[PDB]
RNA sequence: AGAACUGGCGAUGCGGGAUGAACCGAACGUAGAGUUAAGGUGCCGGAAUACACGCUCAUCAGACACCACAAAAGGUGUUAGUUCAUCUAAGCCGGACGGUGGCCAUGGAAGUCGGAAUCCGCUAAGGAGUGUGUAACAACUCACCGGCCGAAUGAACUA
RNA sequence: GCAGUCAAGCGUUCAUAGCGACAUUGCUUUUUGAUUCUUCGAUGUCGGCUCUUCCUAUCAUACCGAAGCAGAAUUCGGUAA
């Protein structure tokens, strides 16, 4: 069916939520034949990319209402074309392996998907600076 | 099959004014006003605020209901020629005989003038429509503008003055020569 | 063919000794009179089932008044017709108050469009309509929408004398 | 001479259209039907013939 | 001016509730009300007041009046005759000029030749008060 | 031009078909009153510019048996219908592409002269520069592009 | 005699610029036949001369659309008698 194939992208997509842990939204707005794609295979034992028919993708999102409805925050950013690197850990390192690929004028990434948040991606922990001098710098404005 | 009713709309834009009245239509805006009779085609036109005016017909078939997207059109050109205004531009395109084009006037008429087209001894003269300003591009060579809130009148005058360079007895593939038009738009709002 | 009333007619081959009590057949024939009406009943009963109205017997005719007469309903009628050319299968619809009335525009109807005078049409089923939106026909559902309301521009009134001593209007 | 695209803009006019086959019209390039009643409105249309 | 004006025909509009005034046939004369829309040309009617049987009526045979009453569509004649009453239907056309010439022109034609000789006697004692007026100011 | 059965014309007016041997109606003493036939009822002209639902707009409309002709074939004119497919899991605006100039031929030959197949594949785009300009730089600009979108939609057909 | 529909083929390539087989629908009544209705107590043959008028299936001339229209020349087609 066609309905079958739509369900066919509620289907797997909402199977990869419930097999990730992370999500990136990567836009995918534009951007086309041959390149990108044939390095994802060598970037596959970390995500899968999907791309596709915009209110096809619109609806998987509909269907997702049920439950996990942080991916509710995803949705003011469905817009255009966008795609999903299913994910586990750096989301602002391994992230930036996924993202070269080589440019084009940053190929082409324009949103974020951080579990609920939606970063640069540039800053996450790396010193533990905003929990032991900026969960107590109001502490420190005032004792 | 005869549509029970079926409408358009019309929205008007601030600092714009439209009245109608048997069907005579009268357009105000900051660039002027514009009025247009439209009494060969039966619609009725109903006023929802001054932001927005309805046009429909009542059980009306095919051919009838064609008539309504017209009428809305019609209508939206008149708020856009006195809002934004149009402007079409020109080229002048020849091989070899360079086309020689000015204004003249006779009982203060005004005239566009054409000269030299592919060689001709012959003067063309294509009058100038009322409402209908004539310029010639500064920094585009062999250009021609022409403007004012009409789209009916500037794009005719254009047609005019096209249509007055056309080549006979020529095969028109080789012999290109003419005035085209290149470009059309609106007066105000970039270009 | 022409105002039209709605028939039973039931009829059955006469009796042998050999089979008394043969099978009883009803049609249901939208026809003017019930000399049609029987008449009609034979002509299907020929193309159906072996027998002549000269082997057989119409055992009742009774004429069936529409149940609800002044509710409007929205029928679909189903219809078999020859064109000049061939014969063909087709559904409409038609919206009205009994089948009667239904039946006869659908006469009307396929002579303005189609040509077929009345010899040339079967009708196949006809049938109230049950759930709106089963409607299948945007000229009837156009009537089915919620406070429903339109003005009929442009009046004509009939005048009882030649000559009018006013410029008339159309104003309705 | 002429600028290769103003040779463009004065094909759009001259030589960028189709042509009825029976009643010779000069119509649209993109058009499917011809928009004359002499030839029954007909959609045997050929494209206008490019120079050399 | 400085307000776009529009003026728009104000159509008496077929709908439910719509009360119309019957020109032909045998309930000729009296008010009955749109119930239901059939088509274009046909409609639903109902007259349980003025004694007009509920039956489907052709437009062209009824004309439009301005008045119209709240009705819920498809409404059978006992509530149709509850709702006409609520309304006071009656109330309002007797009141429009249009009753009142319909009326007029009944009383008139039912004149004895006896009346119609008072009428001129009047007439002509009106007349007289009149002009000697219309030639006052 | 020549036969079959019947009915006609010829031998026959009358009413209708404008007209007209043969069609339709109806056959004939002199008349009165009524009623009809076939055919008609805007006006010529006796009789509804009657009632009802549609359909039709022709810069060559059409308008009534015999009868005073029109066909194949076409129409994105407008009407109603059919079948197939999409759609609550009409229809619109952009996605239609790589391994493998794969394997026979041969500038190229790819899906894209030609032969035989068309197998798998994967889900994201800057032409060493289009021109001005310089022998050549600089600057601005654009290419597998679309926001899509909102109880119908697409295609093929019938008359 | 004149005009179409289909499109295999022609046309370097390319069905339809111009053409167009096999078939197939028509139109015309200046061809020639077929018929024998009128005229055999009469309707004066062929051609030319002279003169008027009409048709259009248009040769020229006016304005156009096509092209295998670069120009010139032509050819196809429209409105046109
Ligand atoms: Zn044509």
């Amino acid at each position: 069916g066609i309905r079958e194939k739509k369900a066919e992208y509620f289907a797997k997509l909402r199977e990869y939520l419930e097999e990730y842990k992370s999500l990136f939204v990567v836009g995918v707005d534009n951007v086309s034949s041959q390149q990108m794609h044939e390095v994802r295979k060598e970037l596959r034992g970390r995500a899968v990319v999907l791309m596709g028919k915009n209110t096809m993708v619109r609806r998987a999102i509909r269907g997702f209402l049920s439950d996990l409805p942080d991916f509710e925050k995803l949705l003011p950013f469905v817009k255009g074309n966008v795609g999903f690197v299913f994910t586990n850990e750096p989301l602002t390192e391994i992230k930036n392996v996924i993202v070269s690929n080589r440019v084009a004028a940053g190929l082409t990434v324009v949103q974020v998907y951080d579990n609920g948040q939606v970063f640069p991606s540039s800053i996450l922990d790396i010193t533990d600076e905003e929990l032991v001098s900026h969960f107590v710098s109001a502490v420190s404005t005032i004792a | 099959m005869k549509y029970i009713q079926t409408e358009q709309q019309i929205e008007v834009p601030e600092g714009v004014t439209v009245s109608i009245k048997s069907r005579i239509v009268k357009v105000v805006g900051p660039r002027g006003t514009l009025t247009k009779n439209l009494k060969h085609i039966d619609v009725t036109f109903t006023k929802v605020n001054n932001q927005l005016i309805k046009v429909a017909v009542h059980n009306g078939g095919r051919k009838h209901v064609a008539a309504l997207r017209t009428v809305k059109s019609l209508v939206d050109n008149m708020i856009t020629g006195v809002t934004k205004g149009y402007k079409y531009k020109m080229r002048y395109v020849y091989a070899h005989f360079p086309i020689n084009v000015n204004i003249v006037e006779k009982d203060g008429a005004k005239f566009i003038e054409v000269r030299n087209f592919l060689g001709d001894k012959k003067i063309r003269n294509v009058p100038v429509r009322d409402g209908v300003t004539i310029e010639f591009s500064t920094n585009v060579k062999d250009e021609i503008v022409l403007s004012g809130n009409s789209v009916e009148d500037v794009s005719q005058n254009a047609a005019d003055l096209q249509q007055i360079c056309r080549v006979r007895n020529k095969d028109i593939r080789k012999f290109l020569d003419g005035i085209y038009v290149s470009h059309k738009g609106f007066i105000t709002e970039d270009l | 063919m022409a105002h039209f009333k709605e028939y039973q007619v039931i009829g059955r081959r006469l009796p042998t000794e050999s089979v008394p009590e043969p099978k009883l057949f009803r049609m249901r024939i939208f026809a003017s009179n019930e000399v049609i009406a029987k008449s009609r009943y034979w002509y299907f009963l020929q193309k159906l089932h072996k027998v002549k109205k000269a082997s057989g017997e119409i055992v009742s005719i009774n004429q069936i008044n529409e149940a609800h007469p002044t509710k409007v309903k929205n029928f679909g009628v189903w219809v078999r017709y020859d064109s000049r050319s061939g014969t063909h299968n087709m559904y409409k619809e038609i919206r009205d108050v009994s089948r009667v009335a239904a039946v006869e525009t659908l006469y009307q109807d396929m002579a303005a469009r189609h040509r077929a005078r009345f010899r040339s049409i079967h009708i196949l089923k006809v049938a109230e309509i049950e759930k709106t939106a089963d409607v299948k026909r945007q000229y009837v559902k156009q009537f089915l929408t919620k406070d429903l309301k339109f003005p009929l521009p442009h009046r004509v009134q009939k005048s009882t004398k030649t000559f009018s001593y006013k410029r008339p209007s159309t104003f309705y | 001479i002429i600028e290769p695209s103003l040779k463009a803009l004065a094909s759009k006019y001259n030589c960028d259209k189709s042509v009825c086959r029976k009643c010779y019209a000069r119509l649209p390039p993109r058009a499917t039907n011809c928009r004359k009643r002499k030839c029954g409105h007909t959609n045997q249309l050929r494209p206008k013939k490019k120079l050399k | 001016s400085t307000d776009s004006i529009v003026k728009a025909s104000n159509w008496r509009l077929v709908e439910v509730g719509r009360v119309v005034l019957i020109k032909k046939g045998q309930s000729a004369g009296k008010l009955a009300a749109i119930v239901e829309i059939i088509d274009q040309k046909k409609v639903l009617i109902d007259g349980p007041k003025a004694g007009v049987p509920r039956q489907a009526i052709n437009l062209g045979q009824v004309v439009l009046t301005p008045l119209t009453f709240a009705l819920p569509r498809g409404a059978r004649t006992a509530t149709v005759s509850k709702k006409w009453a609520a309304a006071a239907v009656c109330e309002k056309w007797a009141a429009s000029s249009w009753a009142k010439k319909i009326a007029q022109r009944e009383r008139r034609a039912a004149l004895t030749d006896f009346e119609r000789f008072q009428v001129m006697v009047l007439r002509k004692q009106k007349r007289y008060t009149v002009k000697k007026a219309l030639a006052k100011a």
